[PDB]
């Protein structure tokens, strides 16, 4: 039986100071015991000042993100360049996961 | 007989700039954009005095930051309304915010062309769309069936709206006061207006970043209107 | 006078665009012509190449819609090649669903069919071309069957069609009056085909060259065309006797 | 494209009447009259067939007069062919609200939804209505006997007595005149007759230019009956009620 | 593309009148004249080969058709339109009834479904009324034999004898003073070869006339043997040879 | 005159007259200006208002980092042709991770004007559009018709009294090709080349709108007092 | 689909199949409703072109669409009859999705917005009728009034009338009908609703239909000796 | 009469007068060629420079389908994008299914339903292009024509467009002084010099020269456009023989 | 959890000299739990007689069913429907739905009104006729039926002989079978007279 879902393993750390905000992620992709690589990137630069890491199943991973930074350019042509804040890019990511309730995104999600 | 969706020779819709004579026959709502607020007002024009002129509702909430007035065929505007309504509320819940003052009335024209042989005429109502976002503060705006939409300091549509217009010409000012506003279109309704302005077959409201949208009662425009015979008799 | 545009009745009860349909056959100025042997079926039609730029051997309106159905056209080229596509297609499904090869007459009352339609229904218009279908049937042996834009089409000892449709009628009308009998009683496809281009020389009173004509053949399971090198061998025979 | 063609069936005249209806109605004026008479122990349905032959075969042919039920029945005036259509349908009808309630279809409720059906065809889809009056004749335990008409707008009404087709003007005034409420089926029979006679084109009323039917409690003891009447019983009751 | 013809193409006109069905009726006038008369044990059916050339088979061209075992059809009018109701006809017969009941439709409910289907030509949207008139002739066990004329507007009444077309007033006339209730088969087929000479120009044999009948049961025609309640067709195409043989005692 | 009830006749001189009076909208819609050089492509538009207390309707919309156009017509139509640039830019960069050729990008926008002149119901787009971008290829500059005409250009103008406008360019040709690494000396040009369309008004701080995209450049537009500098 | 636009702008800007709707209203029947102050009236004309009519089974000009609503109309009779469906409809849905009864002035714009839409969809006419809703809303004693009409607009009235010769009732009603003082009772109410329309109906014999609602579901129609009374009283105070 | 105002209506002549409006604004384009050689066929198209703010060859008329046939079109542009994108789908599923490129005379039939499919109903209008086209296949070299009935044919050599009879005269007398054939670096040859000489028709306005070629020999049996020195070659050839 | 065994059931059909019989039991269970003893599985479309055993919902939807397509049939042919017509009928419609099969095992009896023969059918839950000359047996104690039945029979019996026979078969099956019983109902029809009685048995 086909299995859809897997996992690329990795870590992800976001802290909140009080004028900055950091998001660290190692870098190391795996399945099962063996490395696929020892450098893929984790968290993204995606517009706004705002950076992202979906950790978990890679192929749901990278989809999300992707989804997200189109968001975030679509949310500049239909709103004047208005910039998206941290709490409605939140708003938005619950809806592109939640649009995938019943075959989820297998990520664990952090901005 | 022709196409809906045909253009005449002078490159227009026949459909849309026949829609636009139907707005002109519209009973007049005025609109005033200050740093003070916006201000919405109409003619209601009971066709009875048996109508219980209260029940006429032309201007209407969209949201708690945006007001709506409307002239023509005001039954074709509740689509619009109830479009402009849920566009509204659905971008709060996708980005958890108010949505900006353009950005609805340009949800609300996309709505216009959908006509052809979708809809199966243009709508037969100009909307004036009030409110108040924090990037480009109070705004307003005239919704054409076109699907066009110009921003506004001042604007007038309607049966009285090209002597309206030419009035608000002269009488806009950057530096107008929410009350000056306020008894501006009262004094412009006043003089476009076929039977007597008075509380009920007259409508003001307005648009505050504090209180948000909110309709003006009889009683309130009473006052307002009895101190505009004042103002006007002082001189 | 929206009654001559579309297929609806008019006062009188009839169909004008069908019989402008059937002038649209004549376009061409062709004249095609068809006769039955003992074992074969013969169909021949005039072959006009006007522009010396044309490439003569994609000049023809004779298809071949199935390895035993032939079928010539009488009008213009593209609702020709539209009703052979169709006609192929049919026949191969044929085929596929009922497990043996469709017969001539039941191809030429399935295209009547769909020429009724296009008469019935007003968004569809009716294809300018008379089709006459040939082959050697396995049941009722050689066969020719011909439909019209009316949605008409009925079986031929012999037929014609075109511009001289009557006086090559004629012609094939006094022949069989004369043999009282409803073929050409010889063995050989070759002398059948001699037969054919005679009798349209005396009919049109034209002579031919090779590359005046176009001749298809139907025999038992197939059905073919002639080059114009076998056409020649046609004309030759004929003028040493 | 197609809108040259199109002539619009479903729209108003400046006047603010419906084009088709009215010129369905026009058709229908045309038609064989229809006569309705409802009495207090039952109803009568009376008919004329159009210009018939010879050569027709009268006792199996059926033009004017249709069952829908045990309980309910119709007479047409127009197209019989748009009739058969619309009586199929009511047919159909009457047998899914037996299959839901397991109780015989209320007269009104079946009159109601045939009306709607009309009534679609005069609003919406561009295609011209039925060019059909009927005339029901039926039998319910809330109401008891029932006339009804509807005709091509989708408009019906209740009737104590009504004619449809032909001559209606003439023919309601002759009903208008002699009708009472006591009346009994026998009279009304009577009544029915005279009426086609007297507003008839042909030169005399005949048994083989007629349909008839009754719709009677006259059944044994607490039940209704529907009796379609055969050419030899319609010969005998016009000799009965003394018109031939 | 698209059928964008959802319209009716049929209409009221100011006087009542329904433009197309009249039209189609025209052409039905104008087609060759078919008849039917009903006899006391059978029913007989025919018409009037038109060959269109004499290099034409006429044969080949079936002008009256088998619809089921007991039921045969003629009509007068457009040949195309009368060839797909026929085929129609057919069909429907299998599907909305011998699918279901297990057995053939009697006489009246074929043509009401044949009705239908001309009916529906005349309201639906984008297309025109058949151009035809129908004379379906048939027998079923608790009807008896039956014929029945069918029109454009799909309006069918059953007759005892009549005719359709060309010189359908005259040869109804000729009709009237000819039936009787006491006809026997062959009787019946001698006055429809009498009543269709009038009409006839030309040539008038078993080549230039088709004629069927409705009548007893054939088992010879059946096919095969064993199962004593199948016992065959009532319909049968009477012969070239059949026809000439009671042309002589004309 | 009969022949233009809808877009799907011809008239009997191979005319389609619905698309014609579709281009007319475009010679009623204001002027706007396209040039560009190796390096940078500009669009220069004239905004119109309804009256004093009105906006000056926007001209120009972006399609995506390296590529946008202007508008003159029917502004809605616009609208819709802009957003199905967006999406194809979009679908191009999503699945390809490939920025859209600006000379594929007018083959789409042929394509879609081109069923609307086909088919029964529709209509022509009632708006030209001149698209500037900059790819693999370098800058480039595309004029549209709504008949489907797409042509690739080295400067052009369309709109109201822009047989000016384009008179000028046609004589600066040789000059404003040779304008490179230098993004205020190009919009000069076309600031310099909108104003030959120009009678009675002129070019004011909230009148005035100018785009630009270039080699290190992405596309951006200039409105209000960020154009007093070329005024 | 049947996709044609049937209703379209003119070049003066008017909407004539949603005008020639209006004739079709003009044409119909008068109605009239007038409000008291614990009560609404319905008055309805019958003429008397029809009779051999079966009263008993002739489907009644006033309908009820819920238990404390009612809806009266003037136009045609088939096109009510699909309007009166779908407000029945929405009012058992109102009551299945919000477990309220519909207020008077929702079931009327539900209504109005039914019109409306028929004005500006493919392949349909706009319904030629205008109708009059009344009623109490749940849990209140406060009359409600309002009409409507093809084109889709609606509002509240104190009295109207529509339907033929509306403009002469019309004409008594707002000269008859005071706003500071309504009709205090019930028999108030129903008279002035029966003097407006022996204005207009000829004879008041089986002419007036009235049907009285009051608050809290209480929907009685009158039969016609009860309305032949009114009408005996009226004529006995004009003579004089 | 009405008859002209509606796509699929016949005259009483039999005629379908949209069909004939359609060829009118053929006949109004650029001229277009095409010639057949020996092993391929030529392709070439009269290009008329508007104005000098046209970038040179940058507006690219003809195009490829597949990757062995070219096609050229003369009157409304759009409507010729508009075929050959249909072209390429029907190109596509042929290969899908059975493997090999398509045939030209394959999809010659292709094309030619389409364009016939737009002659049977009022609710398309014709289009208003001819095309000329062609290739190499396992046959050999096929050119042909399209004409806005759906009607087509196999062509020696084929012109449409405004200068259409001056190209047919041209064409003509290389078919008389070459029977034993023309190779395809001759037929570039000729090709511009036909266009140069059928630019007398559209000579208020100069225009500019656009050529492609697919040839067993020299392209391998592949379209490509000519292009550097071998145009140039061919316009100094042209160029040198109208004077 | 088999749906023909939940609510219990049987039909049994006999032909004899002129005449036929069918009878049925009256219990109505939901598995162990006895529901009804007044649910009778025979109805009638004219003279047409349908028994019906197996899931209770289907046997009543079925009736319902047959009983609008008789009525139709009426309207349009201007007859009765006879038995033989029926029987293709039934199996017709059993077998459209023969992927979402009704659970029931239904019984045809009655005489034809023309040619006067008996005639009695049964069918399987999707359409299968079988068209027997002697007897006919259904439900849950079919076993025990074609037990009685078989040894019981004997051809052109009289009705008041028949009766005696049906009778015994259905009473002495039903009482080896859990499901079955709690009264028990017999038509005795003829070409024009029907007696149905109710029979006497243990109540358990
Ligand atoms: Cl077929
Ligand atoms: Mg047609
Ligand atoms: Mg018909
Ligand atoms: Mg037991
Ligand atoms: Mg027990």
């Amino acid at each position: 039986q086909f299995n859809p879902y897997g996992d690329n393993g990795g870590t992800i750390l976001g802290i909140a100071g009080e004028d900055f905000a950091v998001l660290a992620g190692d870098t190391r992709n795996i399945t099962d015991y063996s490395i696929n690589s020892r450098y893929e990137p984790k968290v993204f630069d995606c517009g706004d000042n705002i950076v992202m890491s979906a950790n978990g199943f890679a192929a749901d991973g990278d989809a999300l993100v992707k989804r997200f930074k189109n968001s975030v350019k679509w949310y500049h042509f239909d709103h004047n360049d208005k910039k998206l804040s941290i709490n409605s890019a939140a708003r938005n990511i619950q809806h592109l996961l939640y649009s995938r309730r019943f075959f989820p995104y297998y990520v664990y999600n952090i901005i | 007989d022709r196409g809906v969706s045909t253009f005449s020779p002078e490159g227009r819709l026949f459909q849309v700039e026949y829609s636009l004579e139907a707005i002109k026959l519209g009973s007049t709502a005025i609109g005033i954009a200050t740093k003070e607020g916006v201000v919405l007002g109409v003619e209601k024009r009971a066709t009875s005095p048996l109508l219980e002129s209260d029940s006429i509702e032309k201007i209407v909430e969209i949201d708690r930051h945006i007001g709506c007035a409307m002239s023509g065929l005001t039954a074709d505007a509740r689509s619009m309304i109830e479009h402009a309504r849920t566009a509204a509320v659905t971008h709060n819940l996708y980005y958890d915010e108010d949505i900006n003052v353009e950005s609805l009335t340009q949800s609300v024209c996309d709505l216009a062309l959908r006509f052809g042989e979708l809809m199966s005429r243009p709508f037969g109502v100009a909307l004036l769309i009030a409110g108040h976002d924090a990037d480009d503060g109070y705004q307003l705006f005239h919704a054409e069936p076109s699907g066009t939409f110009y921003r506004y300091n001042a604007k007038a549509i309607g049966s009285g709206s090209e002597g309206a217009q030419a009035e608000l010409l002269n009488e806009w000012h950057s530096s107008l006061t929410l009350k000056e506003a306020e008894l501006l279109v009262l004094k412009i309704l006043k003089q476009v207006m076929e039977e007597k302005l008075d509380e009920n077959n007259a409508q003001l409201s307005c648009i505050t970043k504090q209180d948000g949208f909110k309709i003006y009662d009889n009683e309130k425009t009473a006052e307002l209107i009895k101190e505009l015979k004042e103002k006007e008799a002082a001189e | 006078g929206y009654d001559r545009h579309i297929t609806i009745f008019s006062p009188e009860g009839r169909l004008y665009q069908v019989e402008y349909a059937f002038k649209a056959t004549n376009q061409t100025n062709i004249n095609s012509l068809a006769v039955r042997g003992k074992d074969c079926t013969v169909v021949i039609s005039q072959k006009k190449v006007p522009d010396k730029l044309l490439d003569p051997t994609t000049v023809s309106y004779i298809f071949c819609i199935s390895r035993t159905i032939g079928m010539v056209v009488n009008g213009p080229i593209p609702d020709a090649r539209n009703a052979a596509l169709r006609a192929k297609a049919e026949a191969a499904e044929f085929r596929y669903k009922y497990g043996y090869d469709m017969p001539c007459d039941v191809l030429a009352k399935r295209m009547a069919n769909l020429s009724q339609i296009y008469t019935q229904r007003a968004y569809m218009r009716p294809l300018g071309v008379i089709l006459t279908f040939v082959s050697v049937d396995e049941e009722l042996g050689p066969s020719i069957y011909k439909t019209d834009p009316a949605g008409y089409y009925v079986g031929y000892k012999a037929t014609a069609t075109g511009p001289k449709q009557q006086e090559i009628t004629t012609n094939l009308e006094n022949h069989f009056k004369k043999s009282k009998i409803d073929h050409i009683n010889e063995e050989s496809w070759e002398k059948v085909v001699e037969f054919a281009i005679t009798h349209m020389i005396d009919a049109l009173g034209t002579e031919f060259s090779k590359n005046d004509l176009e001749v298809g053949v139907a025999t038992k399971d197939k059905f073919f065309t002639l080059s114009a090198e076998n056409i020649e061998e046609r004309l030759v025979a004929i003028a040493e006797q | 494209g197609s809108r040259r063609y199109d002539s619009r069936t479903t729209i108003f005249s400046p006047e603010g009447r419906l084009y088709q209806v009215e010129y369905a109605l026009e058709s229908i004026s045309h038609a064989g009259t229809a006569i309705g008479i409802m009495a207090s122990d039952g109803i009568v349905l009376a008919a004329e067939r159009k210009v018939t032959s010879t050569l027709l075969e009268q006792d199996t042919s059926t033009e004017k007069l249709y069952k829908l039920n045990d309980k309910i029945a119709v007479a047409v005036a127009g197209l019989t062919a748009d009739a058969e259509i619309l009586i199929n349908t009511a047919r159909i009808h009457a047998q899914n609200y037996l299959k839901t309630y397991n109780e015989d279809i209320p007269v009104e409720i079946l009159v109601r939804r045939l009306s709607d059906i009309k009534q679609g065809y005069t609003q919406h889809g561009g295609l011209r209505p039925f060019g059909v009056s009927f005339i029901y004749a039926g039998y319910d335990d809330r109401y008891g006997y029932q006339l009804y008409t509807s005709n091509p707008s989708g408009n019906y009404t209740g009737w104590k007595a009504i004619s449809v087709g032909a001559n209606t003007s003439a023919a309601q005034t002759l009903l208008q005149m002699d009708y009472k409420d006591d009346m009994k089926v026998d009279d009304a029979i009577e009544l029915a007759l005279k009426t086609l006679s007297k507003t008839t084109d042909s030169s005399a009323l005949t048994y083989d230019r007629l349909e008839f039917a009754t719709i009677r409690k006259g059944a044994n003891d607490g039940e209704v009956y529907q009796k379609i009447f055969k050419p030899q019983e319609i010969k005998d009751i016009l000799v009965k009620t003394g018109i031939t | 593309m698209t059928d964008r013809y959802s319209f009716s193409l049929t209409t009221f006109s100011p006087s009542g009148k329904l433009g197309q069905i009249d039209y189609a009726l025209t052409a039905v006038k104008q087609g060759v004249t078919s008849l039917g008369i009903k006899a006391t044990n059978g029913v007989v059916i025919a018409t009037e080969k038109k060959s269109s050339s004499p290099l034409a088979m006429s044969e080949t061209l079936s002008k009256v058709s088998l619809l089921t075992p007991d039921i045969g059809a003629v009509y007068s009018g457009m040949g195309p339109d009368y060839r797909v109701l026929v085929d129609k006809s057919r069909k429907v017969a299998h599907t909305s009834y011998k699918r279901i009941y297990g057995e053939y439709p009697p006489t009246k409910l074929l043509v009401s479904e044949v009705a239908k289907i001309m009916q529906e030509a005349t309201q639906s949207g984008g297309v025109r009324p058949f151009g035809v008139s129908l004379l379906i002739a048939g027998h079923d066990e608790f009807n008896g034999f039956s014929l029945y004329q069918v029109d454009p507007s799909g309006s069918y009444f059953p007759w005892k004898a009549t005719a359709i077309g060309k010189g359908s007033v005259a040869a109804k006339t000729f009709l009237e003073k000819r039936w009787n209730d006491e006809l026997e088969l062959e009787d019946a087929i001698h006055i429809a070869l009498l009543t269709l000479k009038e009409s006839v120009e030309g040539e008038f044999n078993g080549d230039t006339i088709e004629l069927a009948i409705i009548g007893d049961e054939n088992p010879d025609l059946l096919g095969y043997t064993g199962i004593p309640t199948d016992k065959g067709p009532r319909f049968r195409k009477l012969t070239s040879q059949e026809i000439n043989d009671r042309l002589e005692a004309l | 005159n009969n022949y233009d009830g809808d877009t799907v006749t011809f008239s009997p001189t191979g005319r389609l007259f619905q698309v014609e009076y579709a281009l007319e909208a475009i010679k009623q819609g204001s002027v706007t200006v396209g040039l560009r050089s190796n390096t940078h492509a500009v669009l220069v538009a004239l905004k119109r208002n309804a009256d004093e207390l009105s906006s000056y309707q926007k001209k120009i919309i972006k399609c995506d980092e390296h590529m946008g156009l202007s508008l003159a017509g029917l502004a809605p139509d616009a609208r819709v042709l802009s957003n199905y640039l967006r999406q194809q830019c979009n679908y191009s960069s999503l699945v390809f991770n490939r920025k859209l050729a600006v000379e594929r990008a007018g083959h789409l926008l042929c394509d879609k004007a081109q069923k609307n002149t086909q088919s029964y119901g529709g209509r022509p787009y009632g708006v030209g559009l001149l698209i500037i971008g900059y790819d693999k290829s370098g800058a480039h500059l595309l004029e549209f018709q709504p008949s489907g005409n797409v042509t690739e250009l080295y400067g052009t103008a369309i709109g109201a009294r822009s047989q000016g406008a384009k008179t000028y360019l046609e004589r600066t040709l040789d000059t404003f090709i040779k304008i490179d690494g230098n993004p205020d000396e190009l919009i000069k040009a076309g600031v310099e080349a909108i104003s030959q369309s120009l009678r009675d008004e002129s070019l004011t701080v909230d009148n005035l709108s100018i785009a630009i995209v270039g080699k290190d450049t992405p596309f951006t537009i200039y409105d209000g007092e960020a154009v007093a500098k070329y005024i | 689909g049947y996709d044609r636009a049937l209703s379209i702008f003119s070049p003066d800007g008017h909407i004539f199949q949603v005008e020639y709707a209006l004739e079709a209203v003009k044409r119909g029947t008068c109605a009239v409703g007038v409000k008291g102050k614990n009560c609404v009236v319905l008055g309805c004309e019958r003429r008397s072109t029809l009779k051999l009519q079966d009263t008993r089974i002739t489907p009644s000009k006033v309908s009820k669409i819920d238990s404390h609503v009612v809806l009266s109309f003037s136009g045609l009779n088939a096109d009510s009859r699909i309007l009166i469906e779908k407000a029945r409809v929405e009012a058992q849905s109102h009551r299945l999705t919000l477990e309220d009864p519909v207020t008077v002035e929702y079931l009327t714009r539900y209504v109005a917005g039914v019109q409306q839409r028929y004005t500006q969809s493919g392949g349909v006419r706009p319904f030629g009728v205008s109708t009059l809703i009344a009623g109490f809303d749940p849990r209140d004693d406060e009359p409600k009034l309002y009409q409507t009409e093809p084109s889709g607009i609606y509002s509240s009235w104190s009295a109207q009338t529509i339907g033929r010769n509306s403009k002469t009732v019309r004409e008594f009603l707002e000269k008859n009908y005071d706003r500071k003082e309504p009709p205090a009772t019930v028999e108030e109410c129903v008279k002035l609703t029966v003097r407006s329309l022996l204005e207009v109906v000829q004879t008041g014999a089986k002419n007036i239909e009235i049907t009285v609602v009051k608050p809290d579901s209480d929907i009685v129609a009158l039969s016609s000796e009860e309305i032949n009374q009114y009408v005996t009283q009226i004529e006995q105070e004009k003579q004089e | 009469t009405g008859y002209d105002l509606s796509n699929s209506v016949f005259s009483p002549d039999g005629r379908n007068f949209q069909v004939e409006y359609a060829v009118k604004a053929v006949e109004n384009g650029t001229t277009s060629i095409g010639i057949k050689c020996n092993d391929g066929v030529v392709f070439a198209v009269e290009k008329l420079i508007t104005s000098k703010l046209l970038v040179p060859q940058k507006n690219v008329k003809i195009q490829v389908v597949d990757r062995h046939i070219g096609c050229v079109y003369s009157g409304l542009i759009p409507d010729g994008r508009h075929l050959v994108n249909r072209g390429r789908e029907e190109a596509a599923s042929f290969k899908k299914l059975y493997k090999t490129p398509i045939p030209i005379p394959a999809f010659a039939d292709r094309l030619g339903q389409y364009v016939q499919a737009h002659t049977l109903y009022n609710s398309v209008r014709p289009f208003g292009v001819s095309t000329i086209f062609g290739g190499v296949d396992k046959n050999g070299a096929h050119l042909y024509m399209l004409e806005p009935s759906g009607s087509y044919w196999g062509y020696k050599g084929a012109a449409t467009g405004k200068g259409r009879q001056s190209a047919k005269a041209e064409l003509e007398k290389l078919v008389d002084h070459h029977p034993e054939g023309l190779s395809a670096r001759e037929a570039v040859k000729q090709a511009a010099k036909i266009i140069y000489l059928a630019h007398e028709d559209n000579k208020e306005k100069d225009f500019e020269l656009e050529i492609s070629w697919c040839s067993l020999s020299e392209t391998n049996g592949l379209h490509k456009f000519v292009k550097g020195d071998l145009l140039q070659e061919a316009i100094d050839f042209a160029q040198k023989e109208i004077n | 959890s088999d749906p023909s065994s939940i609510n219990g059931g049987i039909v049994v059909a006999m032909t004899g000299k002129d005449c036929v019989a069918i009878a049925c039991d009256l219990r109505l269970g939901s598995q162990s739990l006895g529901v009804s003893n007044k649910f009778e599985k025979i109805f009638h479309y004219g003279h047409v007689f349908l028994g019906i055993t197996g899931l209770a919902t289907d046997v009543t939807t079925l009736n319902e069913m047959f009983r609008y397509k008789t009525n139709l049939y009426k309207l349009k042919e201007e007859r009765a429907i006879e038995p033989e017509t029926f029987t293709q009928l039934v199996s017709s419609s059993l077998y459209e739905r023969r992927f979402g099969p009704y659970f029931v095992g239904p019984v045809v009896a009655g005489i034809n009104s023309k040619s006067g023969k008996p005639f009695i059918a049964g069918f399987d839950l999707i359409g299968c006729i079988d068209e027997a000359k002697d007897f006919i047996v259904s439900g849950t104690a079919s076993d025990q039926l074609f037990g009685m039945c078989e040894s019981l029979y004997e051809p052109n019996l009289e009705p008041e002989d028949l009766f005696e026979t049906i009778s015994q078969a259905l009473l002495n099956a039903a009482d080896r079978d859990a499901l079955s019983g709690w009264g028990a109902v017999v038509y005795i029809i003829k070409k024009d007279e029907v007696v149905k009685r109710y029979l006497k048995m243990r109540q358990d």
